[PDB]
């Protein structure tokens, strides 16, 4: 927590990235225009990204800080402090995968450079012309 | 200061006369066009320079030393001769805003005022020296945040990384049997790498010592004309740098701290006088990015004597070498960028360490000549 | 002096004015009366210029007219920019938070040719901003103006650039026109057309129909030229449109037929590319072609194209002499960007004509796809007319426009010199980024036009100039000059003016002449400016011209600055800056030592009331005063008492002249917020003492004597105002409203039954000013933290009232709160001559360096400053001000003294507090003070002060003993500076955070932090101070447990938690797992953590 | 002077209807007055110059043992419309105090604080002459010049 | 009542959107082209979501102003690092006008009576409610608002002794900083001492300087052990005395010790 | 890790000495 050493990077595997999530994004809703919740499985969501307001449930059952860890079973967002909601990533499952960009518009493309093919070639592979 | 505590020299209109005289047959020569206009404004800006230096010291003369001008430029305090000569006499030559010096001097002191023409050729400078003061605090903080970056790593790990190796300062201008000017600089405040050696071997000062006045003057009693430093450029730390290889730190007095960010310490104090940096902060900004010089001057590869082929437009420089073999050839040298002041004439001989033509070398080529 | 009812100021004048310093805001009224068809422009323009003046309306209008679907069956052609009177007057459109405008009429026709024949009629688009007698305007009740924009003419540039490879110069012709692609040609790229990169020269010439005996006679002289003729696949014509056609366009089917079409229409047609009457007049007069030819001329067709392509054969061939056939003779030589003769000023009147153009452009295609639309002729283009493009086009100039600025109203001045600006940024011209440092400094053609000392201090040094006192705006939109012609060394009553261009062909002649009556010259040779604009002497054979008068080349606030020649232009340019920032004190009074210019720029400036009519005073009111002219018929001026102005501080007016008094025509009534007895008074006289004084003063800081902060001759009324309003939030309804519920009641007393404070209520930091009610939580307007005062006026605007309101919001309240700014200490202040500094100490009356009379001097200014700043302008400004107070009857002499040999209009004799003129060139002398000093003024005991010399030996009042030498005291004009602790200081241990990042704000508004930087960082670390730095970088500024942590463990008076998580590392950590990269930081040994 | 009271005006930064020059400029003007008050406590003045004419230092009407020593001056003209009607509230202090603000003290809103000067000396020089050479035991004289406001 | 969003919600959204149609289109059982160019579009908008403007043209949404995307939040001079990560304000902190101060001994400096009480206010609270001054940290944290006798006495028994960290920005040199002993003075400007100006480079013509309060006892000690002016005399640059007579002190001291001949006694 | 804060300062045990101690 208080001590560090030194820090390594690496490529987030998608086993991962689902390691880091605590649930799916699933929905392109934003936020609801008459009440200003988040709705459920969408962007700004509280059943994955945790609350949003400091110990509050999304229909409004527990805002007592005497039921720490409880996960409410009406909804199925977790009561906890709101800094969570800094500290939280969703993750989005795609039906087909797609590359990262980094390693193919970087120069040299690293993907060709991994696979031998011309940074076009590879291009056209990745972008459905071949 | 009051109108009447500031005082016009008696002198400045006498010489300034006098040189208007010469100035009126350099502008007659000139209108005639006897004389180039290069060669008329060369003779007429130095003719009036020398007016103003005169004027400057009728200035320096005439003030008694009780005046409080003086007292707050002569004593230190601040400002300098240059701004009492303004102040006192004339302002001077001052330049176009290209940089060349304009013919037409401002024969008035700002005690006597400026006439129209004087004050807006004087705009012109005070405008182009606010402007490139106004770009000078952000392109010397620019290289501040470069000369940080770069030495982010460079702090005092250790007490000692246990080395023999140092530079070599000279400590001394080629006896007296004579004392070097910038001794404080570079061997004053620094731990030694060797036991100072004399003639006989009458060994004076031992290894780990802080080379203070008494120490520094010591040596040059001795009669050594050279002296062994232990420095950064010769320290085998791990990482950073090891305390005694510093020499004592400026900050606190005493031998460095086994803490202490030298290279950040280093970075700022390098840093600071780029505002104040008035040949200048270009130099030092290609020099610590290390790029190719303006003016590409060529070092010796080989020792050997040198030879003049005078060339059509350029110069032909040739060094025949002592160990025998081929000699060193370049195409095309810069006449106007000058050869190198024992001065560069046909059948001397000159040093691997010598630079050939008068500017700046290339780093690349002095490493890779050299090391 | 010819001015009506002045406060007669004795004058140091050796030379008598032949011409009377022009109405200054000249630039603003003569281009906006201009624009519209005004008669008092439409009879000067009679009376200099062509028999039919166009007016901008009128001219964008005919740009405009007609309008046709290509076919020329359907006709549209407006007309006659005809006005009514304006909508209603400056103050209630200040109150009403409208537009001060006119509403614009156009005569508009339907021609229909196949069809039936339509009538005109007079078409309504709506209300246009106009320009007040002030040379503002009044956007959404707000006083904004429009500066002038230096920006490179239309025309014809000739350049020299010196090869890097070959050491050969190379010529580039660069030509520009006012709305059109870019023609450009270059010597071996030839010649590039809408970026057509790489063309032969001759190619576009073969195009225009020219023939190979015709290029061999027209370009005949110098060479390459004719190997650029030669050097061409298409030497053929023809050949030459199809090869300039796919180098045009590479895409499209290129035609012979369509390739000439589009070259005439591309840089042929007056519509599709336009060169305007400036780019016309330029290339004509520079080629030296269509020498007395007429305005209203189209684009560079071929003539223009034959002369410039001549003219660069010529610059290459090397004889400045030449004549080209059907054109006058003009000199062969490189066009420079930075002379003025080439620098034309785009002014409000042509800045507000492109937002027209641009307007009817975009109602151009609106129109064109209406009249498409619509039945023919059952349309009626009165019915059927687009009004929104034009309104949007002029409501968006003044909506967020860079070159449409808050009008400086720190003081008339400020508005005289922000209405009188020059910019070189904004849209048109160059970015304050992508300008060079070349274009920033001065060029001797700046010289009575540009002023070279004044500028900002900041990024846009050089850039933002002021317009010089007597330079004027031409309506092509150059900036002319007026000098005095002299013939065979006799000078001339007659005043010209000059353009630049012609002053560069002739030689000018400088103002310090030897000037006796007749006027012929008994000096053999005078200082004269070259053709290049360097300084030269000759005799009065060459001279032609002659400067009219001294200080040609300065501002209004450069020339309010006495002694400027003894003062150094970094000093005199911070001088000026910092002169259009002095604030307007409860009593100003006018300096004792200054210029003239201080009684002509207030009446001018128009900030004062000024009497219209002759008449006599009917009666005087504090609200407004009623003058009985001779006529019958009575003026009214209703007086603005305290009025907020634009930068925060007051406008209060007040009445100068009694009951029973006469008034001529042009005479001051009124008393402006920077006027006493009509004269520009910023700051005060003081008596200044020059000496260190136990480091109070070290470094250019000033000392106070109390006696001005308990006198109160340096407060000034600082008004700050508070907007909130009542929008309908989508939740429910806002409203103004006293009732909150979660408050107490002490606090609820200021304000009435309706929930805004009563007139008068002095407020404590954290007071409520308006009662505000969302959807019931409360966000009330409670006066921000550093700000108290009176509360002068509440405005309301209710949506029920007629008032004009922004979009959505229903009922919006303004609440002015003044506070009486006592100069205290960390206030800035400053004099004339850029001698800044900050008060280190305001002393108790008694403790302060006192005369022998018994009165303590003001201010003591520290001496080490002087001959290091290089402005001695300031004591020779004080040594005057001592003459100014102590009167001074000369016993002159029976043969009158030396010093009095050149001695100035009866200025022997002058009474107690006289007050002083010495402009800025023709002023008072060197020696002529050692003379004024030498004057006896028995302070009401019968002995003198300050001795010949100018010094006077002070008593210490702190020590007791007297100085051992005797001190440099005088009277000093000294101005209060904007730069005010009330703006400056701040603090914060804690408060209200942003939410988007986790570390405390910035300003005082908000209640912020102050701004920890890199560089302190880096200095941190210089130090080796981890642990301050990493205390810096977490819990004060980042870490929500830490911050909330410390405050806790401060206020429990335990230890300081050690800051574990900052949100940058969070954040950071979080962003980077977003772009898909794993990172985890590993301990020395064993398993690796999450940070919680 | 401590506090001023015009009924017309309720603030500093307005003005009174039918008067040449505003609260301000009188409140500016009123710091010309050399008012001498033997009371310790504070004391009420009243002022009520009714129809045409210019107001001075005379026309107020104090209680006993309250003079004002230079009715010459100029305070403020008034036209036949106006009427001018002013309370002033003068204190017995020293030195100079800034004007006290009437939000945190219980005082109403018509009452204006001025910037009050509890200084009734106006100018205090002082020269020391020689008197009597070097020898004989010299002695200082000083001559102090004092000059109050009446 | 306007809404302000990020960006990255539309990307997002693009992606989500175009994801969850893919998934239909591999529900219903779509025509491969249809597919594929689905696949072709999600993977263009994930690509701009991670790098906008990095292939071809960037995403727009208002005015044609191209969207910043997650990698533009870590990249360019105003995404992070260069400015977000490097320099912030910071609380316990303020900024004023500086004045000469030339009855301060060096260590000593001057602080602007109100902001001082602003800057040290919870310190004050702490002493006013461990003393009997304020009856409940509530009352307390009202009478330091009211400003109240009663803290001016405690303020001077709170700052005894407590070092205030002085900087000037742009910070040129190590000695650009320095912590000095807060004097309680009147009026509104930070009283510096007339030594530390040539290290400062910090003219008395409008230019201001911050304070800052060090918390933590390490931050104190060092704020008095490392950077307190009496230890920063001499340059890091040389080890030339910076913190020496300047200006007026030179002339001071000249004329003091200048011995002319022809004097009196 | 610069200055102050390499593990032979950050990690520094100051225990009062045992003369100090029983003299208290
Ligand atoms: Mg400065
Ligand atoms: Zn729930
Ligand atoms: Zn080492």
């Amino acid at each position: 927590v208080n001590f560090f050493d030194e820090l390594r990077i690496g490529l987030a595997t998608a086993d991962d990235i689902r390691n880091w999530s605590y649930g799916e994004v699933k929905k392109p809703e934003t936020i609801n225009y008459r009440t200003l919740k988040p709705e459920k499985d969408g962007l700004f969501c509280e059943k994955i990204f945790g609350p949003t307001r400091d110990w509050e449930c999304y229909c409004g059952k527990y805002k007592r800080v005497r039921f720490k860890g409880i996960i409410c079973e009406r909804c199925g967002v977790e009561v906890t402090r709101a800094k969570v909601r800094r500290e939280r990533m969703g993750h989005i499952e795609l039906a087909a995968p797609v590359t990262h960009i980094w390693y193919f518009k970087g120069v040299p493309s690293r993907l060709g450079y991994l696979l031998d093919l011309a940074p076009k070639d590879l291009e056209k592979i990745i972008y459905f012309a071949a | 200061v009051s109108m009447a505590d500031v005082l016009v020299p008696p002198q400045k209109q006498e010489i300034l006369e006098r040189h208007e005289a010469e100035a009126d047959a350099i502008e007659r020569k000139y209108q005639r066009g006897a004389l180039n206009h290069t060669e008329r404004n060369e003779s007429l800006v130095k003719i009036w320079q020398d007016a103003t230096e005169e004027v400057g010291k009728a200035l320096e003369e005439f003030y008694p030393a009780d005046n409080p001008i003086i007292t707050i430029v002569k004593s230190g305090a601040t400002g300098n001769l240059t701004q009492t000569r303004t102040l006192a006499g004339m302002k001077g030559l001052v330049t176009n805003p290209k940089g060349e010096f304009i013919p037409r001097p401002i024969k008035s002191s700002f005690r006597e005022g400026l006439t129209v023409l004087e004050y807006f050729i004087n705009t012109h400078g005070a405008r182009k020296g606010l402007a490139d003061t106004a770009l000078r605090t952000a392109d010397s903080g620019y290289l501040t945040r470069r000369l940080v970056d770069v030495s982010q790593d460079v702090i005092v790990r250790e007490h000692d990384c246990e080395t023999e190796r140092g530079i070599n300062v000279t400590l001394a201008e080629r006896g007296p049997d004579i004392r070097d000017a910038h001794v404080e600089t570079s061997a004053f405040a620094r731990t030694l790498a060797t036991d100072a050696v004399d003639a006989n071997g009458n060994v004076i000062i031992e290894r780990g010592h802080d080379l203070g006045d008494p120490a520094i003057d010591a040596l040059l009693a001795a009669g050594i004309t050279t002296v062994k430093v232990r420095s950064v450029l010769t320290c085998t730390s791990a990482t950073g740098v090891c305390a005694m290889c510093y020499g004592r730190s400026m900050a606190t007095g005493k031998l460095v701290d086994i803490g202490e960010a030298v290279g950040i310490v280093a970075a700022q104090s390098i840093g600071e006088p780029g505002t104040q940096l008035t040949g200048g902060l270009p130099r030092v900004q290609e020099l610590f990015e290390a790029r190719v010089p303006r003016n590409k001057a060529p070092i010796a590869d080989v020792a050997g004597r040198v030879r003049l082929e005078e060339s059509d437009k350029f110069f032909k420089i040739t060094i025949v070498p002592d160990d025998g073999g081929e000699e060193v050839v370049y195409d095309k040298l810069s006449k106007r960028q000058r050869l190198r002041v024992g001065v560069l004439s046909d059948g001397d001989h000159v040093e691997v360490g010598d630079q050939l033509m008068e500017g700046a070398a290339d780093p690349h080529e002095v490493l890779r000549v050299q090391g | 002096n010819s001015v009506p009812g002045a406060p007669n100021r004795v004058s140091f004048a050796k030379l008598r004015e032949p011409l009377e310093v022009p109405g200054l805001l000249d630039v603003q009224t003569d281009s906006f009366e201009w624009l519209v068809g005004s008669d008092r422009w439409r009879q000067a323009a009679i009376d200099r210029g062509e028999e039919n003046p166009v007016g901008g309306l009128e001219e964008v209008l005919a740009e405009l007219s007609p309008i046709e679907d290509f076919s020329g069956s359907m006709s549209l052609s407006f007309s006659d920019p005809r006005f009514d009177e304006v909508k209603a007057s400056v103050d209630e459109c200040k109150d009403k938070d409208m537009t001060y405008a006119a509403p614009l009429f156009v005569t508009a026709e339907f021609i229909n040719n196949n069809t039936g024949e339509i009538k005109s009629q007079t078409v309504f688009m709506g209300d246009f901003p106009m320009m007040t007698e002030k040379g503002t305007f009044i956007i959404n009740g707000t006083e904004r103006v429009v500066v002038s924009q230096l920006v490179r003419s239309p025309g014809v540039y000739f350049d020299e650039t010196i090869d890097k490879s070959t050491e050969k110069t190379l010529h580039s012709v660069k030509v520009i026109p006012g709305r059109g692609a870019w023609l450009e040609f270059d010597v071996d790229v030839g010649v590039r057309i809408d970026r057509k990169r790489r063309q032969p020269v001759t190619v576009l010439l073969k195009a225009l129909g020219w023939t190979n005996e015709q290029i061999v006679e027209r370009f005949g002289f110098s060479e390459i030229m004719m190997g650029t003729l030669e050097k061409d696949t298409t030497s053929g014509t023809d050949e030459a449109l199809l090869d300039i056609y796919r180098k045009l366009r590479p895409g499209e089917p290129p035609t012979k037929e369509s390739a000439q079409t589009l070259l005439e229409n591309l840089f042929f047609k007056e519509k599709r590319y336009d060169l305007a009457r400036v780019g016309r007049y330029k290339v004509n007069k520079k080629l030296g072609l269509n020498a007395g030819k007429p305005i209203t001329s189209s684009t560079l067709t071929e003539e223009d194209v034959v002369a410039t392509i001549e003219y660069l054969v010529r610059l290459h061939e090397g004889q400045t002499s030449m004549t080209v056939p059907g054109g006058v003779e003009v000199p062969v030589e490189v066009d420079d960007i930075d002379h003025f003769g080439n620098r034309r000023l785009r002014t409000v009147g042509e800045l507000i004509q492109n937002q027209i153009r641009v307007g009817l452009s975009r109602m151009e295609r609106v129109v064109r796809e209406r009249m498409t639309t619509q039945d023919v002729e059952a349309i009626t283009p009165q019915t059927l007319i687009n009004i929104r493009p034009v309104v949007a086009a002029i409501k968006e100039f003044f909506g967020t426009s860079q070159l449409s600025q808050f009008m400086d109203q720190n003081n008339p001045l400020s508005g005289l010199t922000h209405k009188r600006r020059l910019s070189a940024l904004g849209p048109g011209g160059l970015s304050r980024e992508r300008a060079g440092l070349e274009v920033r400094d001065v060029h001797p053609s700046h010289y009575g036009r540009m002023c070279p000392i004044e500028t900002p201090e900041g990024p846009n040094i050089g850039l933002i100039g002021s317009l010089s006192v007597y330079a004027r705006v031409n309506p092509f939109g150059f900036i002319e000059t007026p000098y005095r012609k002299v013939e065979n060394g006799v000078v001339t009553d007659q005043i010209d003016y000059l353009t630049a261009d012609e002053e560069d062909r002739h030689v000018v002649a400088q103002a310090n002449s030897p000037t006796d009556e007749n006027g012929r010259f008994t000096e053999d040779r005078v200082m004269v400016r070259k053709k290049g604009g360097e300084v030269e002497f000759v005799s009065a054979d060459q001279v032609d011209y002659m400067d009219v008068s001294p200080r040609q080349m300065v501002s209004v606030a450069t020339a309010m600055i006495p002694f400027l020649e003894h003062d150094d232009a970094n000093r005199a340019l911070m001088g000026a800056n910092m002169q259009r920032q002095a604030v307007p004190l409860v009593r100003s009074e006018a300096p004792l030592v200054g210029t003239g210019m201080e009684l002509r720029a207030a009446i001018d400036a128009g900030d004062v009331v000024v009497a219209d009519k002759t008449g006599v005073i009917e009666e005087v009111s504090a609200d407004y005063i009623t003058v009985m002219a001779d006529d019958g018929t009575r003026q009214s001026y209703r007086l603005r008492k305290f009025a907020r102005s634009n930068h925060g501080t007051c406008a209060n007016q007040r009445p100068i002249v009694d009951a029973g008094q006469r008034v001529e025509a042009g005479q001051v009534i009124a008393d402006g917020p920077c006027t006493q007895n009509g004269e520009m008074a910023l700051g005060k006289n003081l008596l200044v003492a020059i000496m260190p004084w136990e480091g109070h003063n070290y470094e250019d800081a000033i000392i106070l004597s109390n006696r001005l902060v308990e006198e109160d001759v340096l407060t000034s009324i600082h008004i700050e105002e508070h907007e909130i309003d009542a929008r309908d939030t989508k939740l429910g309804a806002e409203e103004i409203t006293r009732d909150i519920p979660n408050v107490s009641d002490e606090v609820l007393a200021d304000l009435d039954e309706r929930g805004i404070v009563r007139i008068g209520a002095e407020v404590r930091d954290g007071d409520i000013l308006v009662g505000k009610v969302t959807p019931v939580r409360d966000t009330s307007l409670k006066v921000p933290h550093g700000e108290s005062g009176k509360v002068i006026g509440i405005r309301v605007f209710s949506r029920e009232d007629d008032d004009e309101l922004p979009a959505g919001v229903n009922e919006l309240v303004r609440v002015y709160v003044a506070q009486k700014r006592k100069i205290s200490d960390g206030d800035k202040l400053a004099g004339r001559h850029g001698n800044k500094g900050v008060i280190g100490k305001i002393l108790p009356v008694e403790d302060m360096p006192f005369l022998p009379d018994g009165t303590p001097v003001d201010i003591i200014l520290n001496t080490h400053g002087v001959p290091r700043r290089m402005n001695i302008g300031q004591i020779l400004e004080t040594h005057l001000g001592w003459v100014a107070k102590a009167g001074w009857n000369i016993d002159v002499a029976a043969g009158v003294p030396d010093w009095a040999s050149k001695l100035p209009e009866e200025l022997y004799s002058a009474p107690a507090d006289s007050t002083v003129a010495t402009p800025v060139f023709d002023g008072a002398q060197e020696g002529e003070l050692a003379g004024l000093l030498g004057s006896t003024l028995p302070n009401r005991d019968g002995e003198v002060m300050v001795d010949a010399d100018g010094k006077s030996t002070l008593f210490d009042g702190r020590s007791g003993e007297p100085f051992p030498y005797p001190v440099t005291v005088g009277y000093m004009y000294i101005l209060k500076l904007h730069h005010l602790v009330d703006d400056k200081i701040h603090a914060r241990s804690t408060g209200p955070y942003s939410m988007i990042t986790q570390q405390p704000l910035g300003g005082k508004a908000q209640f912020g932090g102050q701004r920890f930087g890199e560089m302190e960082c880096w200095a941190m670390q210089a130090y080796g101070a981890a642990y301050t730095l990493q205390e810096l970088l977490t819990i004060k500024s980042d870490d929500t447990v830490g911050r909330v942590k410390v405050y806790e463990a401060i206020v429990k008076g335990e230890n300081i938690p050690e800051p574990g998580i900052p949100e940058s590392f969070k954040v950071l950590l979080k962003e980077l797992q977003s772009l898909c990269l794993n990172v985890e930081v590993l301990s020395s040994d064993g398993a690796a953590i999450e940070m919680r | 002077v401590t506090s001023i009271r015009i009924d017309g005006v309720l603030h500093e930064f307005t003005t009174v209807p039918g008067v040449k020059e505003d609260v301000t400029d009188i409140i500016l003007n009123l710091k010309g007055l050399v008012v001498s008050s033997d009371d310790d406590e504070p004391v009420t003045m009243y002022l009520r110059k009714q129809g045409p004419g210019v107001v001075t230092a005379g026309d107020i009407v104090p209680p006993a043992g309250v003079t004002v020593h230079n009715p010459d001056m100029h305070i403020a003209t008034l036209n036949d419309k106006g009427k001018l009607e002013v309370e002033l509230v003068v204190e017995r202090g020293r030195g100079y105090v800034p004007a006290v603000q009437n939000k945190a003290s219980g005082a109403e809103i018509g009452r204006i604080p001025v910037d009050s000067i509890y200084s009734p000396v106006l100018k205090v020089t002082y020269k020391v002459e020689a008197t009597r050479v070097e020898q004989r035991t010299d002695f200082d004289k000083l001559i102090i010049d004092v000059e109050t406001k009446n | 009542g306007r809404f302000a969003t990020s960006d990255l919600n539309d990307l997002y959204r693009r992606v989500i959107n175009r994801n969850n149609r893919l998934k239909r289109l591999i529900d219903l059982g779509a025509p491969e082209i249809i597919v594929n160019n689905e696949k072709r579009m999600l993977q263009e908008s994930v690509d701009a979501l991670f790098d906008n403007g990095r292939r071809g043209r960037p995403v727009t949404g208002p005015g044609n102003r191209p969207l910043k995307s997650l990698s533009d939040l870590l990249k360019g001079k105003q995404g992070r690092f260069r400015q977000n990560l490097l320099g912030k304000r910071v609380d316990y902190s303020g900024r004023s006008v500086i004045v000469v101060g030339p009855q301060l001994k060096l260590h000593q400096c001057g602080l602007p009576k109100l902001m001082a009480l602003e800057l040290f206010k919870p310190f004050v609270m702490k002493r006013l409610v461990d003393l009997n001054h304020a009856q409940n940290i509530k009352s307390a944290k009202r009478m330091v608002e009211r400003q109240r006798p009663q803290v001016w006495d405690v303020l001077e028994e709170v700052i005894a002794e407590h070092p205030v960290l002085l900087n000037r920005a742009p910070t040129l040199h190590r000695l650009g900083i320095q912590a000095f002993e807060p004097q309680l003075v009147e009026g509104k400007a930070i009283q510096l001492h007339p030594l530390v100006c040539e290290a400062f480079n910090a003219d008395f013509d409008g230019d201001q300087m911050a304070v800052h309060l060090p918390l933590s006892a390490e931050a104190q000690a060092e704020a008095r052990i490392l950077m307190l002016s009496s230890n920063n005399i001499l340059s890091p640059a040389s080890g030339k005395p910076l913190a020496m007579p300047r200006l007026d002190m030179v002339t001071g001291l000249y004329y003091l010790t200048t011995l002319v001949e022809g004097a009196t006694g | 890790p610069a200055g102050t804060g390499i593990s032979r300062y950050r990690n520094i045990q100051v225990q009062p000495t045992e003369e100090a101690r029983a003299a208290a």
